[PDB]
């Protein structure tokens, strides 16, 4: 079992053979999009304690958010006013998801249960249980099906109908902290506390590439529109832009003036705004193909803890431990 | 531990099939890369800020 | 003799300014920020009101009818001038006296401290504070129910040109006790406690972790309370001492207490908003 | 769509009420997070306090007033991720096993277990989130420490080299009857720990050491109290008078 190495030395070279150039070199020509000022357009209140996620609606219109009061509330961004309110039995709530038919509502939290809700009938409608650790996130696949992602070093692919675990994928070796489906709903990666990342197969269910390019533990993982790369935020100040088809990190995001960690990363329709949620009490817009800061987005009072873009890309909603929500454009 | 042999057997066919990819050269991907950012750059208004007409948060 | 009335609008000057500014900067940088809307910082907002609509209206006209040495307006307007005057003093002081309760309340009994406050109840507590302030002001200056009897006050209030506060015995035993005597023993019991309470505690933690490891309660108290009482104390024992028995201060000893008494609200920004989180409001703006 | 735009504001007001419904009950409670090392008690501490009067909840109140306390076993592990969460409590009560001074733990020879509690205990005490969180600690099982220091076959000179040289504080109130040999061992127990609480306090939380055992219907009280003086010091430094 010595031989371990020596596969390891190998796939580095393999990598090492094809750097051809930096993109910095390819890109450096390019005129820079330029400073951006963004203002907020809407506050949302009613949050009693500190929230952690959002998932904005299909329509780019409703959105949900969860905090550790026990509730979700399901809001109107056009209207800044509320439609659903739903108690939960488990006040420790971790993230939440919304349906791509805006039919169902899934959130999970501390306890090892991830519980659906039916909105058009809110009642709880299934339970799904079998983990053996803590959630930390959870995407519909589709209206039948989700797949999560838990503490003890695993991820499921679950069915509604009868609540039994279809596929389970393992390998990793630290807590999984967050996942992301590509737009094609075939792959999906997730970013481990072990400083590493993995691109799974959804129907055949085995691990085909491994990423190893942080330090630290991973916090966030996005997908690029292009569903060929994506990127990650660790806890050491830095974000990674890697590559599938050439199997290395291309680019990093990084300065010398901030050194807290990261808690949210998402990208933008054109994909060339790369937005990341810091522990700075605000936000950065950094430039994807350029690694040059763009602007920043204060308003927050506490830790930002949640970060998403609209299908259509007309706003970008952000959630803090101050219990706000705002619209920013 | 025959434990430890099975996890040292299956860190060893894990890699060995996690090995075995046609690669291609970085210059490509940021080829591709930067031809959709400039295909599908009119069409976002973050980058660039639409008339407030058509803003529906105006 | 030119010199002094040079002197006295330089001096009246400075105080009119940092009185309208302490309390422009403190409403606006509790209304700007939302961290700032605590509860508890609602009496603050209504002392600060005060102390800005005192400093607007009562030190300039009394400047000037000072410094003129004969009033130029009509008699409406001085009996309105001196019914101002006593609202805003006699405003400032319970709002004092509140804010010592509410930290009484807050320290003595922790437990029950979220019910018996709510934002609800705090609009309440103010309202009926200004609705009390206002009682003992306008009411019995408005009606002539304050006049003198001496024939010097008569002689003035026919004049037009001599606007002069002259009280008879009732009125002025009355309103310096619902202004000021009323609220300063309740303040000394509550702040009595108060300190009390703080000297156990220390004396546990002493107690407990003494071995691997005083004044700032003292120091604290001290200036809360000095500062109030050496502000407004002597004008309301001379304003019973004149009435008591005639012919002993002479006015303008009068006027300088009184002014001295003006001179508080310029303090209390400096007391009542010293928190880091109000020194943060004050760095992100207006520098 | 007058109706349309007049029907979302009758639901926007149903909600806004229960809210304010719920804020008020939402506020009256307090929150509690129970930890400890395995081995040590903690179940039986708290089955205890019932019948006198992946997670776990229990519902307690003392003199109309309402406690919850929240105690995480399903996930145990090094790693404490989820740690986070819990900078929003009231206290944390922090239960160890002071009998267990020469037990190496899991049939790995690691180190003597209550070495092991001491480096939970300070990686607790110095973590990023919990800068402002107090502690309240249970030294259990005072039976079994007395029956076995008192026996000589076991000595705690030998696992702790710094016993040596350790002389009874002059401050000490033993119980009627014990000997000074029990009062040594449960004060080096005690200021072992206070040492680490106190080396990095920086004056925002303290610690709260107790001794208990099996026999015992006073710790429904002692927690009372050590939230009351809590609540106490912090309204204290707030205002800038402690
Ligand atoms: N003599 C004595 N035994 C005690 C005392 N408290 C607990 N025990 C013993 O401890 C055992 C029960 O401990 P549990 O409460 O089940 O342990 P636990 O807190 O679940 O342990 P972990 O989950 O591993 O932390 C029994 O053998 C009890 O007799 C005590 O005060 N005195
Ligand atoms: C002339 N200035 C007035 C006169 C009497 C008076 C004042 C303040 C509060 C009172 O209760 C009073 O009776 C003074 O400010």
């Amino acid at each position: 079992r010595q031989e371990a190495e020596q596969l390891k030395n190998q796939i580095r070279d393999a990598r090492k053979a094809c750097a051809d150039a930096t993109l910095s070199q390819i890109t450096n020509n390019i005129d820079p999009v330029g400073r951006i000022q963004m203002r907020t357009r809407r506050t949302l209140r009613g949050h009693l304690a500190k929230i952690y996620a959002m998932h904005w609606g299909t329509d780019s219109r409703l959105l949900v958010s969860a905090s550790q009061d026990g509730k979700l509330i399901i809001w109107d961004s056009y209207t800044t006013n509320k439609v659903h309110a739903i108690p939960l039995r488990s006040s420790w709530v971790m993230t939440c998801a919304y349906a791509p038919s805006g039919n169902y509502v899934a959130c999970g939290g501390l306890d090892n249960i991830c519980s659906i809700y039916n909105l058009k009938t809110v009642r709880v409608s299934r339970e799904l249980a079998g983990h053996t650790g803590y959630l930390s996130c959870c995407r519909f696949l589709d209206d039948n099906q989700i797949v999560t992602s838990s503490g003890d070093t695993t991820c499921a692919l679950w069915d509604i109908e009868t609540g039994q675990q279809t596929t389970t994928f393992t390998g990793h070796t630290g807590d999984v902290m967050s996942l992301s489906l590509a737009p094609d709903t075939r792959l999906f990666v997730s970013g481990a506390c072990d400083a590493s990342a993995k691109l799974w197969d959804v129907r055949e269910g085995m691990c085909r590439q491994t990423f190893t390019g942080h330090e630290s533990d991973i916090n966030a993982i996005c997908f690029f529109p292009n569903g060929n790369a994506f990127a990650t935020g660790s806890d050491d100040a830095t974000c990674r832009l890697f590559d599938l088809r050439a199997d290395q990190e291309l680019m990093t995001y990084s300065h010398d003036n901030i050194i807290c960690g990261i808690t949210s990363v998402s990208f933008s329709k054109s994909g060339r705004l790369l937005l990341a949620g810091y522990d700075d009490f605000n936000c950065n817009v950094w430039d994807a193909l350029k690694a040059d800061r763009a602007g920043v987005l204060a308003g927050h009072d506490n830790r930002v803890s949640c970060l998403g873009v609209t299908d259509d890309g007309m706003a970008v909603a952000t959630g803090s431990w101050d219990s706000f929500l705002k619209i920013w454009n | 531990n025959t434990a430890s042999i099975a996890q040292a057997r299956k860190l060893v066919e894990q890699l060995k099939m996690e090995a075995n990819i046609d690669r291609i050269k970085v210059s490509k991907a940021a080829a591709d890369l930067m031809a959709y950012c400039e295909a599908h750059a009119k069409e976002d208004p973050l980058l660039t800020p639409v008339p407030a007409s058509e803003n529906p948060f105006r | 003799d030119e010199v002094w009335v040079v002197g006295m609008g330089i001096v009246m000057s400075l105080i009119v300014l940092a009185i309208v500014f302490g309390n422009v900067l403190v409403i606006t940088a509790i209304a700007k920020f939302e961290r700032l809307q605590t509860v508890t910082n609602y009496f603050i907002t209504s002392l600060a009101c005060a102390d800005l609509v005192m400093g607007l209206a009562v030190v300039p006209f009394g400047a000037a009818h000072i410094l003129t040495k004969t009033w130029t307006f009509g008699n409406f307007w001085c009996e309105f001038w001196t019914s101002i005057d006593v609202l805003c003093v006699t405003a400032s002081i319970e709002t004092l006296c509140v804010i010592a309760v509410d930290r009484y309340f807050a320290i003595t009994s922790p437990f029950k401290y979220q019910s018996l406050l709510t934002k609800n109840k705090a609009r309440v507590i103010i309202l009926m504070v200004w609705i009390v302030s206002g009682l003992t002001s306008f009411l019995p200056i408005q009606m002539h129910w304050y006049r003198a009897t001496h024939q010097e006050a008569i002689n003035c209030y026919a004049e037009e040109t001599c606007c002069d506060f002259f009280t008879n015995q009732a009125y002025a035993i009355a309103s310096s006790i619902v202004s000021f005597y009323v609220p300063l023993v309740i303040m000394v019991f509550v702040y009595s406690r108060v300190f009390q309470e703080a000297k156990r505690q220390l004396q546990k933690i002493d107690k407990s972790e003494g071995r691997f490891h005083e004044h700032k309660a003292l120091k604290t108290l001290g200036i809360i309370m000095g500062t109030f009482t050496l502000c407004w104390l002597p004008f309301f024992i001379v304003n019973i001492v004149h009435v008591i028995q005639d012919n002993l201060i002479r006015k303008e000893v009068y006027i300088l207490l009184n002014w001295i008494g003006y001179v508080n609200s310029g303090f209390n920004p400096l007391i009542y908003c010293r928190s880091p989180d109000f020194r943060i409001a004050f760095q992100e703006l207006l520098c | 769509q007058r109706n349309e735009e007049k029907a979302q504001r009758e639901a926007n007001k149903k909600i806004e009420k229960q809210l304010q419904k719920d804020k008020q009950v939402y506020r009256a409670t307090h929150r509690l997070l129970l930890l400890g090392a395995g081995e040590s008690g903690k179940s039986t501490i708290v089955k205890q306090m019932r019948i006198l009067h992946g997670i776990f909840e229990t519902k307690f109140q003392v003199d109309k007033v309402n406690f919850h306390m929240f105690d995480v076993g399903g996930q145990r592990d090094e790693r404490r991720k989820w740690i986070q969460c819990f900078n929003d409590v009231t206290a944390i009560i922090f239960v160890v096993a002071s009998s267990s001074y020469n037990m190496v733990i899991r049939e790995d020879n690691q180190t003597n277990r209550l070495q092991e509690a001491l480096n939970l205990f300070k990686s607790i005490w110095n973590n990023r989130w919990l800068r402002t969180i107090s502690v309240i600690l249970f030294l259990n099982k005072q039976d079994l420490l007395a029956e076995k220091v008192l026996a000589g076959k076991s000595k705690i000179e030998d696992y702790f080299p710094e016993f040596a040289r350790y002389t009874t504080p002059e401050d000490a109130t033993p119980e009627p009857g014990e000997d000074p040999r029990v009062t040594r061992a449960k004060y080096f127990i005690r200021d072992e720990f206070l040492r680490i609480s106190t080396a990095s306090g920086d004056g925002r939380h303290y610690c709260y050491p107790h001794f208990t055992c099996a026999v015992d219907t006073e710790n429904i009280r002692r927690v009372f109290n050590d939230c009351r003086d809590i609540i106490q010091r912090m309204h204290l430094r707030q205002y800038e008078l402690l």
